[PDB]
Parts: structure tokens; sequence; C-alpha cells
RNA sequence: GAUAAACGCUGAAAGCAUCUAAGUGUGAAGCCCACCUCAAGAUGAGAUUUCCCAUUUCUUUAAGAAAGUAAGACCCCUGAG
RNA sequence: GCACCUCGAUGUCGGCUCGUCGCAUCCUGGGGCUGUAGUCGGUCCCAAGGGUUGGGCUGUUCGCCCAUUAAAGCGGCACG
RNA sequence: AUGUUAAGUGGAAAAGGAUGUGGGGUUGCACAGACAACUA
């Protein structure tokens, strides 16, 4: 899964840690599986997310 | 026992890209082709398949050595014969036979077994500006790592 | 040639060198006094 | 350069000028046929295919008909190709006979060694015997196979097997005579092989 | 750079071209090129020139003082060239010249032949003297340093071929 | 052909001197070729010349099965270089 | 020196046959210094491609001797 | 973010040797002219 999450995040211009840290500091909770099974079916849903993750650690 | 994808074997698309290898250090951009050939860029990687992309590499004879690389760094070989080690090479590979040297790098930095071997049968790598594959519709890449 | 991990002026017109990664004395006075340390 | 291919018929002797008594060995060569021309531009490197021996014609088959048919001859032997000649100077059709050679012309003879079968270290690759006497066991044998540590025998520790048979070539002989209307050349020495087999012939690479 | 910081100043004749790192100073004899560095530049207002410098390399000063030499040369040769002067002692020896075949006869048994470049000539006058002429500064060096190389002079008498200024030193041979 | 010890040419840092940092050479029975032999199972399996060119039912039409053949090869017999 | 290892078994030295590797080089190749006139030498540096002998006496290595040679190297490999 | 190393040091070893480079100090001699180089 992680390695899978790094590949589908570094295409909307992040890596897997800051990406984590952003999805930490605006308090949401998808697994590690969830976020893989979105990067494989949803990519519009991954960049939903990878999208609030760019505006936490923008502060 | 649940749902992970797992890709098949004729089942994702493979690319065929362009990397320029002018003033880039040997092992930098070895280590980025080693892993575009893996398919470790692309969300459908899975370990037992092989979903890696054809890389071509043009201007192998202008990749660049720091240090005193080009005449301290060497190139052992045995022919298991008694006495018989072959030392006989240095950067005189970049000067002469420069496919070699490229590919002696790439070759160090997949896995040993026999996905890893087939995946190294992707790499074509030439020592000037000019490749004969044209009909695959080659993508340039662009390195900054 | 005198090859020693010493390597010292001896005369008046003996002078220290570097010609690659190597201490040498080089006297033109004196054959004798030239030095390459090793 | 200059290059033939003939037959094997024997030794004899002759005398000189000055007279002096001379051993010498007799090559029949029949004329050969230049059958191709290899090029950089078709093939990558520049030679020239000789054939030599015409053949009855119950015996080739029509591939080789075929291939022989652009240059007007029958069905050949033995086909080399003969390197580093300045092409020109050549075509499909042309003879070679052997006034190519005169006497003096150093050469160079190569050929296939006689067969000798499944034979032993001593006489494959000289090897010395142990005693005859004094208590020994140890007569027409290969030797120790070598030393403990490495727990294997090394590659190249020579032993029993099939000898002769191999391709070999002696280096700076001399023409001693050269007959045009019987197609022979007098080599002086001995040369490899038996009766009736293959000889070639160039000009010396040491010059 | 004390020498970094001199002057050259080109007499007549002088023309000096411009491209990228190329300069090629010419006069009445030739039209010596010579690649240089861009961390040192040009200068106007002919019949004189300074380099500068850039500061805050770790060395400050090396490569500054290598390219006014260089320059300084090319100019002083193209315009008056150089000259190296060699003698011969050693009872029996002889030079003669041919175009550009300098023959040598010096104690051996076989005559010894060097034959000179575009730019170089020879002068002997004498069966003593020889004379190596030139634009370039190292050519001319490099070739006298190859004739003296045939054979070097020897302490016990001083024999052999030896620019016209070496000090030999003279050791005492005994007498059997 | 490129080098080891050694020896330079031009040259500054360090107005001089200095084989070295930028440039430029010489130099060993040693190293890579040069000579001889093996080699495309080199699964990266390379190249050139010549020779040979279509029946039957269908699972379905598909790199389908089965049958008789071309060029060529082999079994079997007389042997030895 | 020690006693980890092998006591339901790990057979000692010289010679023979067959070698291979290191270099702290015995000869041959290239060099600097000499209290190097030449002919011979001393010593230090680079160099492992190839070469490095037959007898007498002792079970003998080791050793001494005889006649030669460009030279008659020193070690590892279960003191092969 | 700010520096150091050019030795593949990092990625085995000492007495001793050296105009290798970074930082901090103590001073002799300097425009009533220094060190070096060239005349006498
Ligand atoms: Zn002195």
């Amino acid at each position: 899964w992680i390695a899978r999450i790094n590949a589908a995040a570094r295409m909307n211009g992040l890596s897997y840690s800051k990406l984590m840290h952003g999805l930490k500091l605006a308090e949401i909770d998808i697994n590690r599986k969830m976020l893989a099974d979105l990067a494989v079916n949803d990519a519009a849903a991954f960049t939903a997310l990878a999208e609030q993750a760019k505006d936490a650690l923008s502060k | 026992m649940r749902t992970t994808y797992m890709a098949k074997a004729g089942e994702v698309e493979r690319k065929w890209y362009v990397v320029d290898a002018t003033d880039v250090p040997l092992g930098r951009l070895s280590a980025v082709v080693a892993s575009v050939l893996r398919g470790k860029n692309k969300p459908t990687f899975t370990p037992h398949v092989d979903t890696g992309d054809f890389v071509i590499v043009i201007n192998a004879d202008k990749v660049k050595l720091t240090g005193k690389k080009a005449t301290d760094k060497i190139y052992y070989r045995h022919s298991m014969y008694p006495g018989g080690l072959k030392s006989v090479t240095a950067g005189e590979l970049r000067d002469k036979n420069s496919r070699r040297l490229i590919e002696t790098s790439v070759k160090g930095m997949l896995p040993k077994n026999t996905l890893g071997r087939k995946q190294f049968t992707k790499l074509n790598v030439y020592g000037g500006a000019e490749h004969p594959h044209a009909a695959q519709q080659p993508e340039v890449l662009d390195i900054t790592n | 040639m005198k090859v020693r991990p010493s390597v010292k002026p001896m005369c008046e017109h003996c002078k220290v060198i570097r010609r690659k990664g190597r201490v040498m004395v080089i006297c033109p006075a004196n054959p004798k006094h030239k030095q390459r340390q090793g | 350069t200059k290059g033939i291919l003939g037959k094997k018929v024997g030794m004899t002797q002759i005398f000189t000028e000055s007279g002096e008594l001379i051993p010498v060995t007799v090559v029949e060569a029949t004329p050969n046929v230049v059958l191709q021309v290899k090029t950089v531009e078709t093939d990558g490197y520049e030679a020239i295919q000789v054939g030599y021996q015409d053949k009855r014609e119950v015996l080739s088959n029509k591939p080789a008909k075929g291939h022989v048919a652009k240059a007007n001859t029958a069905p050949k032997r033995f086909i080399k190709e003969f390197k580093n000649v300045e092409l020109g100077e050549y075509e499909v059709g042309k003879e070679i006979k052997v006034d190519v050679f005169q006497a003096g012309d150093v050469v160079d003879v190569t050929g296939t060694t006689k067969g000798k079968g499944f034979q032993g270290a001593i006489k494959r690759h000289g090897q010395s015997r142990g005693p005859m006497s004094h208590g020994s066991r140890y007569h027409r044998r290969p030797g120790s196979m070598g030393p403990v540590a490495p727990n294997r025998v090394f590659k190249n520790k020579r032993l029993a097997g099939r000898m002769g048979g191999d391709r070999v070539t002696i280096q700076n002989l001399e023409v001693v005579k050269v007959d045009v209307e019987r197609n022979v050349i007098l080599i002086k020495g001995n040369i490899p092989g038996a009766k009736k087999s293959l000889i070639t012939i160039k000009s010396a690479v040491k010059a | 750079s004390r020498i970094g910081n001199k002057v050259v100043v080109l007499p007549a004749g002088v023309e000096i071209k411009q491209d990228g790192n190329n300069i090629t100073v010419k006069g009445p004899k030739g039209e010596l090129t010579r690649e240089f560095s861009s961390d040192i530049k040009m200068n106007i207002e002919g019949n004189e020139v300074t380099f500068t410098r850039p500061n805050d390399s770790k060395e400050m000063k090396t490569i500054h003082g290598t390219t006014r030499a260089n320059f300084n040369n090319m100019v002083v040769g193209v315009s008056e060239g150089f000259q190296k002067a060699l003698e011969l002692i050693g009872v029996g020896y002889r030079a003669q010249v041919q175009g550009n075949k300098l023959t040598l006869n010096v104690g051996y048994s076989h005559p010894v032949e060097m034959t000179a470049p575009e730019g170089v000539t020879f002068e002997v006058p004498a069966n003593t003297q020889v004379i190596v002429k030139g634009i370039n500064k190292e050519v001319v060096g490099e070739l006298a340093a190859n004739i003296r190389g045939v054979r070097p002079p020897e302490p016990y008498k001083g024999k052999g071929i030896r620019y016209v200024g070496e000090f030999v030193r003279r050791k005492e041979g005994k007498t059997g």
C-alpha cells in the first residue's frame, strides 16, 4: 500500500511523508488500504484528498 | 483475504521514453532509470508482475564521472582459469564501448532473479544522439534528480 | 635519490616542494641532497 | 594476397644447383575458381570465396548448383574464403593457378593433423613416467590432481582424451619449384595432414 | 598577483581579435592563437592592456598570473621571436645543416637525424654552434632539450651537447 | 598505443625560483593490440549466397486439428585418410 | 603460550609425478646517487612476462664437496 | 540553514616528516619607502 500511495502522490506534487503529515494536520483518518484502493480506482477522489492535504500544510 | 488490486500479465500499458545523459553522473541517472524500468512510478505496481516502461538512453559517450573515477575506478572479471583476473578496464569504457558502462551500472540496481533479468531487456543505450526506434513513438523524460 | 619517510633540508640551498601528493627536497648545489618522501 | 588451395600428394627429395639434397613435399592444385565477392556495402567486410576440386553430379544437390551457376563451373568439393586481398583485381569466374607463386616466396601452410584416437597423458602431453622397478606401482599415470585446500580440481589440469585432428599452420617455408603444365608446387620441409587432405598456401604474414 | 597586475603594451603591427575565449595576436612574423579562461578579461585603448580578477577564488591569484604570462609571451614573440644557443665540446663532434635536416656526429656508430617543424629553423654556422629559432617559446625550448638530449654533458671532461650557459660540475677522475 | 620509476618544456600561486595547479612531451622483458587455436546455448541465440511454394471434415475461423507431399534428410549395405 | 576443534579413528618426513599463487627480485628489462676515468662494481627505486643444472657423501631435510650456468631466489597451498 | 574535506579520507595501523587547507592569537620590518630581483 505505502509504495502505491507514494507513486500516486508524486503525480499530485507531493511525496508520501508530506502528504501523510498534511492529512494528519487536517484530521483525516483514512487507512493506507483505502488510500491505495482510491489511488488505483478513483483518481479524482485521491486528488480531492491531496488538495486538502496541500492546503492544510500551507499554513 | 479481501480487496486489494493485483495486476495481470498483459493488462497495464508500457510506454517508451527517451533520457539524455550529457553531464549526469553515472549513478544518479542509473538510479532513476532503474526505478522507471521496474514500474515504481505507477500506482499499479505489483511485485510478482512486470509493469515497467521501456527506456532509451542517448549520448552515453558524454556521461559524467567526478573525482578521479575516470582513471581510478576499475572493473574486474574472472575467466575461472587459474590466475585469470582481468583488470583491464577503467574510464576507457567511456571512450570505447560506452554501452557496457551504462548497462553494468543499471544491472546492479535491479533484483537478481528471473523477473529482474527480463526487465533488463528494456534498456537500449546509444553513444550518440540518434536511436533506431522512431516507430515506437517515445516520449522525452526530464531529469532533475 | 634518497627515499625515506623523513625528508629534511640538509644545506642552505635545499628547497622543499610538492610535485604531487609527495614531499621532495631539491638542491642545485649537491645532487646527493635530492630526496623524495616515501 | 596470394593464396591457393590444393591437395597433398607426398614427400620426396631433390638436389639443388650447388648440389645439396633437400627434402620436399609435393602439392597438387588444379585451377581454383572465384565463386563470390564479399564487400562492405553488402556483407560488412572484404573477402573472396574460392572453390577447388570438381565433383560428380549425383553427389551435389540443387542449392549447391544454384550457388555455382553464376560462375559457370561444376560443383566443387572444397570452398574457402581468402581475406586481406585488394579486391578490384578479381571477379566471379576468374581462375587462380599455381603460377601465382614463384621460386623463393616464403609462404604459410595450413592443414588438419592426422587422427590418433584416445591417448594417454604421456603421449598426448609429453609427461614423464614413474619408475619401472624399486617396488613401484606408478608407471604411466597423469600425476596428482591438485592440492587439498580448494576442495576441487582447477581447470587446464591435463589428462587423457582424443588426440590429433586439429588445424595447424607452419610459417616461413620456401617454394622450391613450380610446374605449370602439371599443377604442382614443391615446398621445402614437411606439412601437416594425411594424404589426399586439403592444404592451403598463402604468402607469409611476417614478411 | 604582481604579475597578474602588470601591463602589456603592444608595439607596432599588433592586432588582437576576440571571439569568446580565443585570442590571436598577430604581427610582422606570425599569427599565434591560444585558449585562455573566462574569469579574466580583455582590455581596450590600444598599445596597452591590463588583466583583472574577480576575487574570492580560493588560491586567489594563480590563474591570473599564468593568464598574463602567456599573453605577454605571445606578444614578445610575435613581434620579436625567441632564441636558444647550443655549444659542442667533446673533440670530434660536428653538426651540419641541409634544409630542415639537422645532422649530428657525436661519438656514436651512426649519425643522428632531427627535423624541425613549421615555425622553427636551425642555424649552424660552425661545427660547434647550433641555434633554434621560432615564435613559440614552448616549441623552441622543447626542441633544444630534444637536441641536447641526444648526448648530455659528462663531468670528467665536459664533452657532449650543452646549452650555451650551462654550469657543469667537474669531478677529479683519478688517473687509473 | 596508453603507462611505472625517472627526466622534462612552458608557467604562476610566492615580481625571483620551481616538471604542475591551467597547458605540453619523452619513457620498461610489464598493460592493451600485434602471432597461433577455440568460439552465436553471445536464450543479446548475429550476417551473406543459393534451393523449395497449398487436400479434408469443424471445436469455430482461431498462431485450430489431422492427411499426403516439395527442397532436403535419414534408416540399411561396401568401407578408412 | 593457550586448550575452542577433531578419541563410534582428520595416516608422519625426504624423494617421485603434476603444479599453482605472493613479492620482501636470483637472472634477463628500465632508472637516480656514488668515495662512478674505462672494464668490473656498491646501494636505493620501478618491474612477477619467462627462466632458474647434473653428480659425490648421509634415511635424511639442513649441510659440506665436484664440475658447470645468464642465474643456480625466498615463502604459502593440511610445513601442497 | 551554515560551514569543512579532494584523500574514494569516509570504508583497518605508530614513532617521526612536510610552504596541504580552515579559525583564533603574539609580534619584528614597512610611503623620512619595505622582502625579492637585478649594477657597481
Ligand atoms: Zn644542499
